[PDB]
C-alpha cells in the first residue's frame, strides 16, 4: 500500500493539470516570467493537491 | 492494357491471424523496463488479414 | 507591461505589478504641427534591455 | 499575414536559434542545455 | 535568427502562443509551417 501510494504520487508529476507542459524547466525556458506565472500556478495547485 | 483481363481467380482469400504483430516503437524516446501504456494506432492480435 | 514590444523596451519600461494607472490622449491639435515637431527622440540601442 | 506553427521537442529537432554550443564536461555538476531542454545535473557515460 | 525579425517594425499584431520573443531564439524547432496569405484590414482580428 505504501509503495502503491508512493508510486502513483510520483506518476502525478507526469500530469500537467491543464498547464502547457508537466515539467517546470521547459516552461521557464519557453515563456516569459510575466506570461508563464499564469501557467505554473496551475501546476503548483494540482501538485499541492 | 487498361481494362484488360488478368489471370486471377475470383478472390477466395483467407483471414489468417498473426497473434502478435503491429508494435512499432510508437515514440522515439528510449525507455527501459517501463510498462508505459500508449493510445495510438496498432494492429490487434488475432486479427484477420 | 504585460504586452511587451520593441519601442517601449527601447526607451522606457514599467514594473510588472504597475500600481496606479496610465492615461493616453491624442495631441494632434498641437503636436502634429506643419513645421515638423522633431524635438521628440528616443534611444534605439543602449547595449542591454 | 504570415502564420508560424511548430512544436517543441516532439522529435529530433533540426531548426535552432543563434545559441553557440560550448564544450561538454563530464563528472561535473553543471547546468545542461540540449536543443532547448534545460536543468541541473551531472553528465556521465551510459552503456545502455 | 528570430532576433532580427523581432527587431523589425510595423507589425499589425504580434502575439505568441506558448512562446515569447526572447525565448524564440533559445529553443530548437522540430519543424515550422510558415503559412502565408493576405486579408483585408478588419479581418486581422478574425485570426487566432
Amino acid at each position: 500500500q505504501n509503495a502503491q501510494a508512493l508510486n502513483t504520487l510520483v506518476k502525478q508529476l507526469s500530469s500537467n493539470f491543464g498547464a502547457i507542459s508537466s515539467v517546470l524547466n521547459d516552461i521557464l525556458s519557453r515563456l516569459d516570467p510575466p506570461e508563464a506565472e499564469v501557467q505554473i500556478d496551475r501546476l503548483i495547485t494540482g501538485r499541492l493537491q | 492494357q487498361c481494362v484488360n483481363f488478368t489471370t486471377r481467380t475470383q478472390l477466395p482469400p483467407a483471414y489468417t491471424n498473426s497473434f502478435t504483430r503491429g508494435v512499432y516503437y510508437p515514440d522515439k524516446v528510449f525507455r527501459s523496463s517501463v510498462l508505459h501504456s500508449t493510445q495510438d494506432l496498432f494492429l490487434p492480435f488475432f486479427s484477420n488479414v | 507591461p504585460g504586452q511587451t514590444g520593441n519601442i517601449a523596451d527601447y526607451n522606457y519600461k514599467l514594473p510588472d505589478d504597475f500600481t496606479g494607472c496610465v492615461i493616453a490622449w491624442n495631441s494632434n491639435n498641437l503636436d502634429s504641427k506643419v513645421g515638423g515637431n522633431y524635438n521628440y527622440l528616443y534611444r534605439l540601442f543602449r547595449k542591454s534591455n | 499575414v504570415v502564420v508560424l506553427s511548430f512544436e517543441l521537442l516532439h522529435a529530433p529537432a533540426t531548426v535552432c536559434g543563434p545559441k553557440k554550443s560550448t564544450n561538454l564536461v563530464k563528472n561535473k555538476c553543471v547546468n545542461f542545455n540540449f536543443n532547448g531542454l534545460t536543468g541541473t545535473g551531472v553528465l556521465t557515460e551510459s552503456n545502455k | 535568427d528570430y532576433s532580427v525579425l523581432y527587431n523589425s517594425a510595423s507589425f499589425s499584431t504580434f502575439k505568441c502562443y506558448g512562446v515569447s520573443p526572447t525565448k524564440l531564439n533559445d529553443l530548437c524547432f522540430t519543424n515550422v509551417y510558415a503559412d502565408s496569405f493576405v486579408i483585408r484590414g478588419d479581418e486581422v482580428r478574425q485570426i487566432a
